[PDB]
C-alpha cells in the first residue's frame, strides 16, 4: 500500500512537472549531454505509461 | 486528432526501432537506457502490459494511439491521487508534514530528486505549522 500510494504521488508529480519547460524535473537525465526537443517527447511517453502503471497498481493496492 | 497524429506516429517510430509496426520490451528498454535508465525486466512487462489491449504482448500504433489519447486529469484520476496522499495522513485532517511529505517523495517508491521535492513544496503553500494541505496538490496536477 505505502510504496504503491508513493509511486502514484510521484509519477502523477512527474507527469504534471514535465509539462513546464523550465521544471528541475529534466535536469535528472544526465546521461543525455543536451536535451532536445525529440528527448522531452519521449521522456513524456515513458513518463505518461510509468504513471498508467502507479495507477493500477494502486488501484489493485486500495 | 489533426496534425497531433503525425507526432504521434513520429514518437511511436522512435520506440520501434526495427520499423515492423510494433515495439518489444527490448525496443522500449532500449529507449529508456538511452535516457540514463536502467529498468528490469519486469518494468518494460509493466508498462507494455498497461498499453497492450489485444494481450500479444507488443504494442501496435491503434494502441499506443489509445494511451496517448487516455485521459490522465479525469475525476476517477483525481480521486485515486487524493487516495494516495491519505495512505500518510493517518489522522484524515487533510494535512500532510512538509517533513514526512519530502521524506517519503525522496526516499521510498520511485525517489524523486531533492531538488524535484523542492519544487513540489514551493507549489505546496505550507501554512505556519509546517503542514501541507495535500487537497491543493491533487486540484493543482488535474486542472
Ligand atoms: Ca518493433
Ligand atoms: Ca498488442
Amino acid at each position: 500500500q505505502i510504496p504503491a500510494a508513493a509511486s502514484l504521488i510521484q509519477t502523477a508529480w512527474r507527469c504534471y512537472a514535465a509539462e513546464n519547460p523550465d521544471s528541475s524535473t529534466w535536469k535528472i537525465y544526465i546521461r543525455i549531454s543536451q536535451l532536445r526537443e525529440h528527448h522531452r517527447a519521449t521522456i513524456k511517453v515513458i513518463r505518461r505509461m510509468q504513471y498508467f502503471v502507479a495507477k493500477k497498481k494502486f488501484q489493485q493496492a486500495r | 486528432t489533426e496534425e497531433q497524429i503525425a507526432e504521434f506516429k513520429e514518437a511511436f517510430s522512435l520506440f520501434d526501432k526495427d520499423g515492423d509496426g510494433t515495439i518489444t520490451t527490448k525496443e522500449l528498454g532500449t529507449v529508456m537506457r538511452s535516457l540514463g535508465q536502467n529498468p528490469t525486466e519486469a518494468e518494460l512487462q509493466d508498462m507494455i502490459n498497461e498499453v497492450d489491449a489485444d494481450g500479444n504482448g507488443t504494442i501496435d500504433f491503434p494502441e499506443f494511439l489509445t494511451m496517448m489519447a487516455r485521459k490522465m486529469k479525469d475525476t476517477d484520476s483525481e480521486e485515486e491521487i487524493r487516495e494516495a496522499f491519505r495512505v500518510f495522513d493517518k489522522d484524515g485532517n487533510g494535512y500532510i508534514s512538509a517533513a514526512e511529505l519530502r521524506h517519503v517523495m525522496t526516499n521510498l517508491g520511485e525517489k524523486l530528486t531533492d531538488e524535484e521535492v523542492d519544487e513540489m513544496i514551493r507549489e505546496a503553500d505550507i501554512d505556519g505549522h509546517g503542514q501541507v494541505n495535500y487537497e491543493e496538490f491533487v486540484q493543482m496536477m488535474t486542472a
